[PDB]
Parts: structure tokens; C-alpha cells; sequence
């Protein structure tokens, strides 16, 4: 676990289920971990925003798109990034998170190639800009668990 | 301190022990205190008494019938005293 | 020698004064109160008004009966005309349960409107405003706040406002909370609705909105002048300086009235 | 003249401190006109939350113990479903646990409620259920409840037996090891227990349960009003018997 | 604006400890209509400091005021600045 200051740990790996959807895509494998946990940047939390490992060959990156500043249950905190995944033919990745935005659920898909290039193990929330995303809608939507399955 | 002179007592009264009141749900106990002392050389009064300064209100909480009632009284704690 | 009785004098002493601060002779009947229920309504009301650690007559000795009542939330008519900005906080009551936690407006005796604070540390200002005409704001008044770590409870003596809300049959009434304006912004976190809370845990995020605490006297108690005996009463005695004392080191004044106190201080005397 | 059992799933969640009072009235009223009818009386009691798991509660320390946090507010910690007052004549020891009774807390809107539906149904014995009697279960909540696979976010896999499972503590101990169950899993036990299970919920929730009610048999829908003798007019037309 | 000198201010009280009460009184002289009164304190010599406030009333006759301002004086005779000052606005809506 990565401490954000001293005595203060900044993210929870244990009981993360790292390895709860496996996807490969020719020499790409793409594992996540739904049930990981990441404390805010804002303050001390508890959130399980999801994170992903992808796999090029050599290079292995994070992929944390719910990592962001929208914290809280209002926002990305309990996404639970990766809780499924897939590929395309077009090398994009398609995560489905069923938390976002008050379980309103959300779609993330990024270009492999942004993925890897704008990686930073120093940077907590990256931000995309070919990133295609499901915005927020109406209270009437929340708990519909949008990206359960893709 | 162990005060000879006009200095505010301790006093805890109890509504079941010390009045037998079980009428008075909240609260059943409170330290309303009490001054006692002398006060040697002043004026107004024939001998200058130890009387209270400063006095705190007691919010009670008891029923009328079926309607309960949640009330204050005016000056119950006794804080601080005086000599006047 | 002076004894430990001192302590009962006081307590049979306590004993008369509740029941005649509650106009009763006897204590009430229990047999008709059922026992076990105790509302967290009524919790809510004690823990308030022993809760005041921050804030700035024949009638007044008798006990109040104390009330509150919560404000309307922003999700009816808060929202209709101005919202929430930086530059004013509004706060709305009604008025069909402030005439009937004090029905008439003599009744009334103090009506303070107590808050909560965030923290704010160093420094900040707030002056506080009334609905005129349902349009006009006119000045009450002002405090300085100091660096609370700590969420903190304050209270606003509002007597003469709510009085006069009681007197006009006005169905809705409310506050405006600005801040200081230096002449010749807002910057204080107090509790709010924050508009994007939801979830299960929304519907107490409405709790500990600010409420205005009411201290009236009941309908049913209504209702040296005092006596015919020379009382404790304060009595007449002028004070010459050349006359009773014999000193003429003393220019200004030449005289004044230095009274005195003559009368018992009896109790627990025979016969109600 | 005939034996009625009535066992009372109150929904303790964090949207139920606007509709408590409503439950207090419902249990004392409800303590009453149970006698008239029948004379064979017996009735319990139960409540529910929340799987104490992320993602539906925060696990920050302080809103484990306090998941009133962040209000602030004090109210009991996160639980799945307490088995509290078994099913007994003694109707004034009913009335004097739904008054001591405070507001607990989740995150997400829907709740448990068919964990206790299913512990309730289940457990013939640390439950009570009579053996030729109307086993009746008026089930409150003021939101939605979840149902099977909807832990899988949890991490909670493995499907619900349908079982007794009230530790010591008359608890469910199994709450965070299995999942929900689904109105199939609820159907196939809440007739090998013959219960009729009553929905009494909010306006704005009663176009869901009431669909729920045409797919459990026997299972009917009610609404929670200030006099809450509106579901007293269900049992007492549900004694019709024949 | 009212300004002081602080030459003769610790002439009167040596010792800022032995001040006790310091209280500043005026001279009113309109007596139509209600106003309403802030009161200031000088800082840096430009900066203005709230202190106090208090409403007016139509009084027929010269009135005379005063505002309690010890807290400021104590604090002025612990100072060497050899100046110092009031200031009394009005009402600032906003
Ligand atoms: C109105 O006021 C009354 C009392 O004036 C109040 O009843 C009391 O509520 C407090 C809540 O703060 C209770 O205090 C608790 O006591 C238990 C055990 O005694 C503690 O475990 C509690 O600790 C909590 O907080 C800790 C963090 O500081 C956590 O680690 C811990 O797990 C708990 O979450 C807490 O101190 C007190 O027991 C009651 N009094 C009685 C007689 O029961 C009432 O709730 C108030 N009403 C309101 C606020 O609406
Ligand atoms: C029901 O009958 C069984 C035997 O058939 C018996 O063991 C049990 O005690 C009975 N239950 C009650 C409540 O009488
Ligand atoms: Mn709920
Ligand atoms: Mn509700
Ligand atoms: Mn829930």
C-alpha cells in the first residue's frame, strides 16, 4: 500500500479481487481488481473507486479511470472500476462501473495507446481526453448498476 | 480549596433519594449547591449574609396527564457568592 | 457549630420553590403517564438547551415551557427565488405551528435561533437580517467568530422578531444570514443541505438544520404592593455629609441618598 | 376463534427516522386490536439495515461504529438483520422494544429487507412459528431492498441457502457470506413455511412491492399512513379465513 | 474620524494595568428620525477594524452617548505609537 503522507496510507490492496474479469486481447492482458479501495486526496476515505493492471509485454501500467477528484458516493468513489471488461477490434477498452454517480453506473473507454503513454505511477487521477463516458443523469436513474456486465 | 469564609458548598440533589419525586424524568439529579460562610469587614443589610452571585436555570422534563411538558426554571445552580 | 443540616434546609428549601415555580401544590399523577417511551423529540429539546456553550420582573421567576421548532428545507421555497450564493444564506420557517407551540404572542417570553457551526479558523463576520415586507431585510445583529476547530452550537436572541410574527396571521416568515460589509463576500460554513446528498443516509442529512428554540409560558397558569406588611422593602434615608458625618474635606457632592434594607427573610413557616 | 401469529420486520435503516414515529404507533396500535378478534395472540418482533460491507456502508473507522457520520448524528452501527423479540402473548414486552428503538445507517437507498424475510421465514423454532396457525410477517421499509447477485459487488458469492442461520446474539451471522436472496428463493420457503408476507411501505414504493405481491403468492401490499390503522384493515379483512 | 494622542494617554495611566474602565463618550445633536451606528478601530492607519454597534433613538433633547472601548485602550498603552484613533461610519447594506 502507497502512503499518501506519513502514517497515512493511501490506498487498500488487501481484499481488492484482483483478478475478478480477465480479458486478453493478442499480447495485452487486462486484469482489475473492483473491490480495491482508494483513500481521497481531499481527505481521509475509504473508496472503492476500482483499479486495473494492463500488460503490453514488458511495460505493466495502472488503470484507475474512477480514480479522480469527483469523490464521494455523488461521484466516482464507489465506481468499482473494472468489475467488467472487454475489448474491441479498434484496441479501445471497454469498463464497465457500477457505482458511479450514486449507482447510476457509468462506460469508460479509452485508446490503448492514451492508457500506456499518459501513465504516471506518480499521478493518482489521469485524465483522458479521448475518453467516451456516461455522464451523469436525473436522481430517478440512481441504483441501476450501469456497466454490471459488458 | 477548604474555604473558612463565603464560599459556594457542594450539594448533589437527588429527586428519588433526597425528595422522593419520581414524577420528574430528566433529569434525576443535579448539583444546584448552596453558599454558606461569613462575611467579616458592607452595608444595606444589619449583618452582610453569603448570598449567591451568580445563579445557572435547570431545564426539567415531567408529565401533565397524558402531556409532557419539557420546562426550565429561572436560577436553580448556584455558580458563584457574594457578600452584600 | 453550624451541623451538615445546612444541606436539607436548602434541599425542603428546593422542594417548595419547583412546586411554586410551576404554580403546582402537589406533584402530578403518574398512573396516567405510561411508563417507558421517551421520544428522541424531546430528547432533541433537553440536549439543546443545555447545549449553549457559545451566544450573547414577577414573571420571570415561574417556569417556561420550552419548545423548538425546525426549519423549512430548501426543497419547497427556499429555491424559488434566490437559492444559495456567497453572498447570503436564507433561512424559512412557517408560522401554523409557531402559533401553536405558542398560541398567543404574549405568551412568548425568549426565542433564540440556534445553529451549527463548521470549522472556520481565523476570522470571519456576520451580520443578520429580517424579512419586511416579504422583500425589505432589516438589520438585528452582529458577531465576531473565533478559530472553533470543532463543529459549534451558537444562539441569536430573536424575542422581538418572532413577538411580532406571532401578533400577524403572516403563513410564512424566515431569515436572511449575509455577512460584514466593509465600506465608505461570505466565507462561514454553517450546516446546510449541500443540494447533492442522497442515497439512504439523505434523509438525516436534513438533521441539526437550524431551529428556532421557543421558552413561553403555558395557557393554563394565565392569570410592598404585594403585601400589606412593611416587607423587605427598601427604605428612605437621606445622607448629609455635614449633618451625619462631620466632613467638610468633601466639596462635591454635599448629599446623597444612601438607603438600606429592613424586613425578614423567613420560610417554611405554619399554615400554603 | 382461531391461533394468529404476527411477526413485525421493521426497517431501522437511515430514511426510517422520518417514518419512526409511524412504527411506534403501528406497534402499540397493532398491540391492541389483536386481542379482540382472537384470543390466541402471539406476536414478535425483528429488524434489519444493511450487509455491513463496502460498497453499501463506508469502512472508514468512524463510519463503522457511527455510520451517522459526516452529519453529524449518532445512531447504531450497520447490521444485517437482528432476530430481537421471538413471538409471545406477553404484548407489553412488544411495545417496549419498538419505543427504545434508534436509527441506524447504510449509503445506498435500497436495504436488506429480504434477509430478514428469509431468517423470519425460515427459523421455525428461534422464530416460534405454531403449527396450525396464520403465520403473518408485515415487513416495513420506506425505500427499495435488494435481492439476489446484487452482493456480487460486495464480493459476496455464494447464493442463499434459505436457512437458519441467528447466531447466539439472535443475529444473522451468515449476512456477509451470502448473497440475497431472489423472490424464486423467497417463494420456495415462505409456502414450506405457509407465511403471508405483508408489504408496508411509502407511497412512492408502492407501485414496485405491489408487483412484487403479484408474484409472491399469497403475499399482499399496504400503506403506511400517520394513522397506521390502515394496515389493522388488512389483517382484520385477512381473518376471513373460509 | 476622531484621532487621540497617545503623549498624554500614558500621563493619566502609567501602567496599562491599572486602567479599568475607558469609556468613550460623544455629543449628539440631531433629534428627527433613527439612524444606525457601526463603530471602528484604526489599524495600520488606513485599515478600519469592526468593534461595536448600536441604534439611536429620536430623542427631543441633546442626547449624550458612550461607547465602551476599554479592551482597545488597555491595549494602546502597552503600544509607543504616539497615535492613534476612532473611526464612526454608518450602516453598510449588503
Ligand atoms: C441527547 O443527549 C443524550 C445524553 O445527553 C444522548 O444519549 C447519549 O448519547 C450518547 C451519544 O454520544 C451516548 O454515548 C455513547 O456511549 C457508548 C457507550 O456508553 C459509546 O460507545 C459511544 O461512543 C461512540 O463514539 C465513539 C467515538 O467517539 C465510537 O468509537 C463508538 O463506537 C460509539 O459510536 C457514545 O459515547 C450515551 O450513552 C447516551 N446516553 C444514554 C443514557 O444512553 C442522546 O443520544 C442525545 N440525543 C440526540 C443527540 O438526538
Ligand atoms: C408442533 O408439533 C410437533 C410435533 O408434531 C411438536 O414437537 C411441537 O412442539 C408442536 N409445536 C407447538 C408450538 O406446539
Ligand atoms: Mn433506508
Ligand atoms: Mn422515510
Ligand atoms: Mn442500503
Amino acid at each position: 500500500n502507497r502512503d499518501y503522507a506519513k502514517d497515512d496510507p493511501l490506498e487498500f490492496k488487501s481484499h481488492q479481487w484482483f483478478g475478478a474479469s480477465v480479458r486478453s486481447k493478442q499480447d495485452k492482458i487486462l486484469a482489475c481488481a473492483p473491490l480495491y479501495h482508494w483513500r481521497t486526496e481531499m481527505k481521509q476515505e475509504r473508496e472503492p473507486v476500482g483499479t486495473c493492471f494492463l500488460q503490453d509485454g514488458t511495460k505493466t501500467v495502472e488503470y484507475a479511470p474512477c480514480r479522480s477528484q469527483d469523490i464521494d458516493a455523488d461521484g466516482q468513489g464507489f465506481c468499482q472500476g473494472g468489475f467488467s471488461i472487454d475489448f474491441t477490434k479498434a484496441d479501445r477498452v471497454l469498463l464497465g462501473g457500477p457505482g458511479s454517480f450514486y449507482w447510476q453506473g457509468q462506460l469508460i473507454s479509452d485508446q490503448v495507446a492514451e492508457i500506456v503513454s499518459k501513465y504516471d505511477p506518480n499521478v493518482y487521477s489521469i485524465k483522458y481526453n479521448n475518453q467516451l463516458a456516461t455522464r451523469t443523469a436525473q436522481a430517478i436513474f440512481d441504483d441501476s448498476y450501469l456497466g454490471y456486465s459488458v | 480549596s477548604t474555604e473558612k469564609n463565603c464560599c459556594v458548598r457542594q450539594l448533589y440533589i437527588d429527586f428519588r433519594k433526597d425528595l422522593g419525586w419520581k414524577w420528574i424524568h430528566e433529569p434525576k439529579g443535579y448539583h444546584a449547591n448552596f453558599c454558606l460562610g461569613p462575611c467579616p469587614y458592607p452595608g444595606a443589610s444589619a449583618a452582610p449574609c453569603c448570598v449567591p452571585q451568580a445563579l445557572e436555570p435547570l431545564p426539567i422534563v415531567y408529565y401533565v396527564g397524558r402531556k409532557p411538558k419539557v420546562e426550565q426554571l429561572s436560577n436553580m445552580i448556584v455558580r458563584s457568592c457574594k457578600c452584600s | 457549630i453550624d451541623m451538615e443540616l445546612v444541606k436539607r434546609k436548602r434541599i425542603e428549601a428546593i422542594r417548595g420553590q419547583i412546586l411554586s415555580k410551576l404554580r403546582l401544590a402537589s406533584p402530578p399523577s403518574q398512573g396516567e403517564v405510561p411508563p417507558g417511551p421517551l421520544p428522541e423529540a424531546v430528547l432533541a429539546l433537553y440536549n439543546s438547551t443545555r447545549d449553549r456553550v457559545a451566544g450573547e420582573p414577577e414573571a420571570d421567576y415561574y417556569a417556561k415551557e420550552v419548545t423548538r421548532v425546525l426549519m423549512v428545507e430548501t426543497h419547497n421555497e427556499i429555491y424559488d427565488k434566490f437559492k444559495q450564493s456567497t453572498h447570503s444564506i436564507y433561512m424559512f420557517f412557517q408560522t401554523s405551528e409557531l402559533r401553536e407551540a405558542v398560541p398567543e404572542p404574549v405568551l412568548l417570553s425568549r426565542a433564540e435561533l440556534r445553529l451549527l457551526r463548521l470549522k472556520l479558523k481565523v476570522e470571519q463576520h456576520v451580520e443578520l437580517y429580517q424579512k419586511y415586507s416579504q422583500n425589505s431585510w432589516r438589520y438585528l445583529s452582529n458577531r465576531l467568530l473565533a478559530p472553533s476547530d470543532s463543529p459549534e452550537w451558537l444562539s441569536f436572541d430573536v424575542t422581538g422578531v418572532v413577538r411580532q410574527w406571532l401578533s400577524r396571521g403572516g403563513e410564512i416568515e424566515g431569515f436572511r444570514l449575509s455577512a460584514h460589509c466593509s465600506c465608505d463576500t461570505l466565507q462561514v460554513d454553517i450546516n446546510g443541505f449541500t443540494t447533492g446528498r442522497r442515497g439512504d443516509l439523505a434523509t438525516i442529512h436534513g438533521m441539526n438544520r437550524p431551529f428556532l428554540l421557543l421558552m413561553a409560558t403555558p395557557l393554563e397558569r394565565a392569570q410592598c404592593f404585594s403585601s400589606t406588611e412593611k416587607n423587605c422593602c427598601v427604605r428612605q434615608l437621606y445622607i448629609d455629609f455635614r449633618k451625619d458625618l462631620g466632613w467638610k474635606w468633601i466639596h462635591e457632592p454635599k448629599g446623597y441618598h444612601a438607603n438600606f434594607c429592613l424586613g425578614p427573610c423567613p420560610y417554611i413557616w405554619s399554615l400554603v | 376463534d382461531y391461533p394468529v401469529d404476527l411477526y413485525y420486520l421493521m426497517d431501522l435503516s437511515a430514511s426510517m427516522d422520518d417514518d419512526l414515529n409511524t412504527i411506534k404507533e403501528l406497534g402499540s396500535r397493532l398491540s391492541k386490536e389483536m386481542s379482540k378478534l382472537t384470543s390466541n395472540f402471539r406476536l414478535g418482533f425483528g429488524s434489519f439495515v444493511e450487509k455491513p460491507v463496502s460498497p453499501f456502508v463506508k469502512t472508514t473507522p468512524e463510519e463503522i461504529a457511527n455510520p451517522c457520520s459526516s452529519i453529524p448524528y449518532f445512531c447504531l452501527p450497520t447490521f444485517g438483520f437482528k432476530h430481537i423479540l421471538p413471538l409471545t402473548n406477553d404484548a407489553e414486552r412488544f411495545n417496549e422494544i419498538v419505543k427504545n428503538q434508534k436509527i441506524s445507517a447504510n449509503i445506498d437507498t435500497p436495504e436488506g429487507g429480504f434477509d430478514a424475510i428469509m431468517q423470519a421465514a425460515v427459523c421455525k423454532e428461534k422464530i416460534g412459528w405454531r403449527n396450525d396457525s396464520l403465520h403473518l410477517l408485515v415487513f416495513v421499509s420506506d425505500a427499495d431492498s435488494h435481492f439476489g447477485m446484487d452482493s456480487k459487488l460486495a464480493g459476496i458469492v455464494c447464493p442463499n441457502d434459505g436457512l437458519c442461520h441467528l447466531d447466539s446474539k439472535n443475529e444473522y451471522s451468515m449476512s456477509t457470506v451470502l448473497e440475497y436472496p431472489t423472490i424464486g428463493q423467497l417463494i420456495d420457503k415462505l409456502v414450506q413455511n405457509n407465511v403471508l408476507l405483508i408489504f408496508a411501505v411509502t407511497q412512492e414504493q408502492v407501485h414496485l412491492y405491489e408487483n412484487y405481491a403479484k408474484l409472491i403468492p399469497g403475499a399482499t401490499v399496504g400503506l403506511l399512513q400517520k394513522d397506521s390503522g390502515n394496515i389493522l384493515q388488512l389483517i382484520i379483512s385477512a381473518y376471513e379465513e373460509l
